[PDB]
């Protein structure tokens, strides 16, 4: 028929024949990814597979919400949806979702390892930011951000790939070898407090200070651990902070080896930042500000996504209509709250491929 | 005018238990440390040994008798740590060595709650095994169920639910009067002293619907002879009310209470002279019942004998 | 300042 079978590795990719030529381009939790060239369109796509995602209640819960996110959620900072098809013919037989989005060039991993200079070092994370807010505007915090699923483009353009973790969806996704989610876990998760909207900028100050030292900043072993590594670097926090946790994990907060921490001086040193920029805000000492107020760990204290867009070292590149564009209106109301059977997710998820 | 100064080796062993170093534990112990020990805030050594997962240091501390069931000044027993942090190892060693399943803290939370919020399900198991309270409510009315359901966790979900199901059919079981379903889901490990949403244990139920042999066989396994509904009510109100008297007679064998009062200030002999059951009157009498006992509104049981037209059972009350 | 025009891999 219209369709046909490209073996891609272990992985078989039944796609319209309107995309040719498909190649890997990168490996995650829900499947392959693969680059294609949509003759019809004559552009470069990205078209990855899930594979019976109703069957797991845990993936049919995030492939129907990604799919209704996907399609009207359109900004520039987050990627964009190009086509979503099957190829079964009824509901019965109906089992493999395949999401065509816009192709970009390579993940944040190159760009983190690389040497950048201020200015696209500040551009990036302006970039970052306002896919955020525009996230949170339609009441979506990412709670997921990582290098891996944040990808460029070599003109330095950004995109957000996917939209994180719900309330209810729990500390990590399926598995996947080239990423560790742990490390840029915020702590108010890791100790089981509520989180807030800022609890992303958690996530980007650990991509920004990412970019300047070149390694991993808080590498736990475990999942516990990981709060041994934060208190390590930054300091035992302030007992206003640990009055708010629940009373086991408070009383293990407490007991923890003591530590004073480092200043941000001592941590982001001035030889770690390349040269000032001719610009004045963007200097060593203003990307390390930066720093201090987004790796704070009382998310009370820490920054909004509003105020690191305002901050001096990000505020050179505002412009209103990136930051506050007209947020998206979700159609369902329950996208995250409802709860159905492993037949009820396959057939609500075959109406939105279909519709 | 006399002051005392002492050695203090338990701070000492404090640290070395927070710092998991075993063999200063082991030296500290040798050279007459307290195993007891407690900080300012209630932490003991099994505490910190606890939280480190050193199952080797944890039993010889409790074989030294260490409380199993210590808490911090937020109410923290060591297995609320074990269960927080999943060890498996510790939480079966601390409940061989007596450890409170239903031990809570400042929040209401059990043990069973930390476990289902951080997805250990082999903690679920064996905290279920050692009878957790399945439907335990916290400072939020929250069960483990819920917090599963909270944090994702779906495999400890589903099998949370299903304990809870057991528990439904074995209410009405003892309600609808199945004497062999209501052995049977015992022996499944149903909790005889579960509760619905208004507070019925199947000994409520058993005892308003006259089900004498159920009722002997929840108590038998050990049910609460005086558990209370919201309203106040316990097994012995319902059994007056319905004038069983050989109901009446196995639950005061058992260790009813023969003057419990509910929120209006009701008592059994208040219910059996309201409705007219002599012969259940005699029988609280004869066990010790209060006859000046007043509800909120001043009425002895002699009052609601008058007032419904019961002059027999009246007689009786004032000679009493 | 211009926003930056290049990204190299
Ligand atoms: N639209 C996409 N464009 C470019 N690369 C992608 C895309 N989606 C996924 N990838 C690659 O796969 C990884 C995770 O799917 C990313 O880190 C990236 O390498």
């Amino acid at each position: 028929n219209n369709f046909y079978s490209v073996e891609i590795g272990d992985s078989t990719f039944t796609v319209l024949k309107r995309y040719q030529n498909l190649k890997p381009i990168g490996s995650g939790a829900q499947g392959i990814v693969c680059a294609a060239y949509d003759a019809i369109l004559e552009r470069n796509v990205a078209i990855k597979k899930l594979s019976r995602p109703f069957q797991n209640q845990t993936h049919a819960k995030r492939a129907y919400r990604e799919l209704v996110l996907m399609k009207c959620v359109n900004h520039k900072n987050i990627i964009g949806l190009l086509n979503v098809f099957t190829p079964q013919k009824s509901l019965e037989e109906f089992q493999d979702v395949y999401i065509v989005m816009e192709l970009m060039d390579a993940n944040l991993c190159q760009v983190i390892q690389m040497e950048l200079d201020h200015e696209r070092m500040s551009y990036l994370l302006y970039q970052m930011l306002c896919g955020i807010k525009h996230l949170h505007s339609a009441g979506i915090i990412h709670r997921d951000l990582k290098p891996s699923n944040i990808v460029v483009k070599s003109d330095c353009t950004l995109k957000i790939l996917d939209f994180g973790l719900a309330r209810t969806a729990g500390t990590s996704f399926m598995m996947t070898p080239y990423v560790v989610t742990r490390y840029y876990r915020a702590p108010e998760v890791i100790l089981g407090m509520g989180y807030k909207e800022n609890v992303d900028l958690w996530s980007v100050g650990c991509i920004m200070g990412e970019m300047v030292c070149h390694k991993i900043l808080f590498p736990g072993r475990d999942y516990i651990d990981q709060w041994n590594k934060v208190i390590e670097q930054l300091g035992t926090p302030c007992p206003e902070f640990m009055k708010k946790l629940q009373p086991t994990v408070r009383t293990y907060v407490e007991n923890r080896p003591k530590y004073a921490g480092y200043s941000f001086e001592k941590l982001f040193p001035d030889v770690l930042f390349p040269a000032d920029s001719e610009h004045n805000k963007l200097k060593a000492s203003q990307a390390r500000d930066l720093l201090s107020k987004m790796l704070v760990i009382d998310a009370s204290k820490r920054i909004s996504v509003d105020e690191a867009l305002q901050h001096p070292y990000i505020n050179v590149w505002y412009d209103p209509s990136e930051a506050e564009a007209p947020p998206p209106k979700i159609p369902d109301k329950q996208l995250d709250e409802r709860e159905h059977t492993i037949e009820e997710w396959k057939e609500l998820i075959y109406k939105e491929v279909m519709d | 005018h006399h002051h005392h100064h002492g050695s203090d080796l338990g701070k000492k062993l404090l640290e070395a238990a927070r710092a998991g170093q075993d063999d200063e534990v082991r030296i500290l112990m040798a050279n007459g440390a307290d195993v007891n020990a407690s900080d300012q805030l209630g932490i003991t050594p099994l505490h910190l040994v606890a939280i480190t997962g050193h199952l080797e240091i944890v039993e010889v501390l409790l074989k030294n008798g260490a409380d199993v069931n210590a808490h911090d000044f937020v109410g923290t027993t060591p297995l609320h740590l074990a269960a927080f942090l999943g060890h498996l190892e510790i939480v079966e060693v601390l409940l061989k060595y007596g450890a409170d399943v239903n031990a809570v803290d400042r929040d209401g939370l059990t043990p069973l709650h930390l476990a289902a919020i951080h997805g250990h399900l082999e903690i679920v198991e064996v905290l279920l095994k050692h009878g957790a309270l399945v439907k335990a409510k916290d400072k939020f009315g929250k069960t483990p169920k819920d917090l599963a359901r909270d944090n994702g966790n779906q495999f400890i979900y589903e099998l949370l639910e299903k304990a809870e199901l057991l528990e439904k059919l074995l209410l009405e079981a003892a309600r609808e009067g199945h004497r062999d379903r209501v052995e049977e889901f015992i022996k499944r490990g149903a909790d005889v002293n579960t509760a619905d949403e208004t507070g019925f244990t199947p000994l409520h139920l058993a005892a308003w619907e006259g089900h004498l042999g159920i009722v002997e066989v929840l108590l038998k396994n050990g049910a609460d002879v005086n558990a209370n509904d919201e309203r106040g009510h316990t097994p012995l109100h319902l059994a007056a009310y319905t004038g069983h008297l050989e109901i009446v007679e196995v639950l005061l064998k058992n260790g009813a209470g023969v003057n419990a009062t509910d929120v209006i200030g009701t008592a059994p002999l208040h219910l059996a002279a309201m409705w007219g059951h002599l012969e259940i009157v005699e029988v609280l009498l004869k066990h010790g019942a209060d006859v000046n006992a007043q509800d909120k509104f001043g009425k002895t049981p002699f009052d609601l004998a008058i007032d419904n037209g019961n002059e027999d059972i009246a007689e009786v009350l004032q000679k009493a | 300042p211009k926003r930056p025009t290049t990204l190299n891999l």
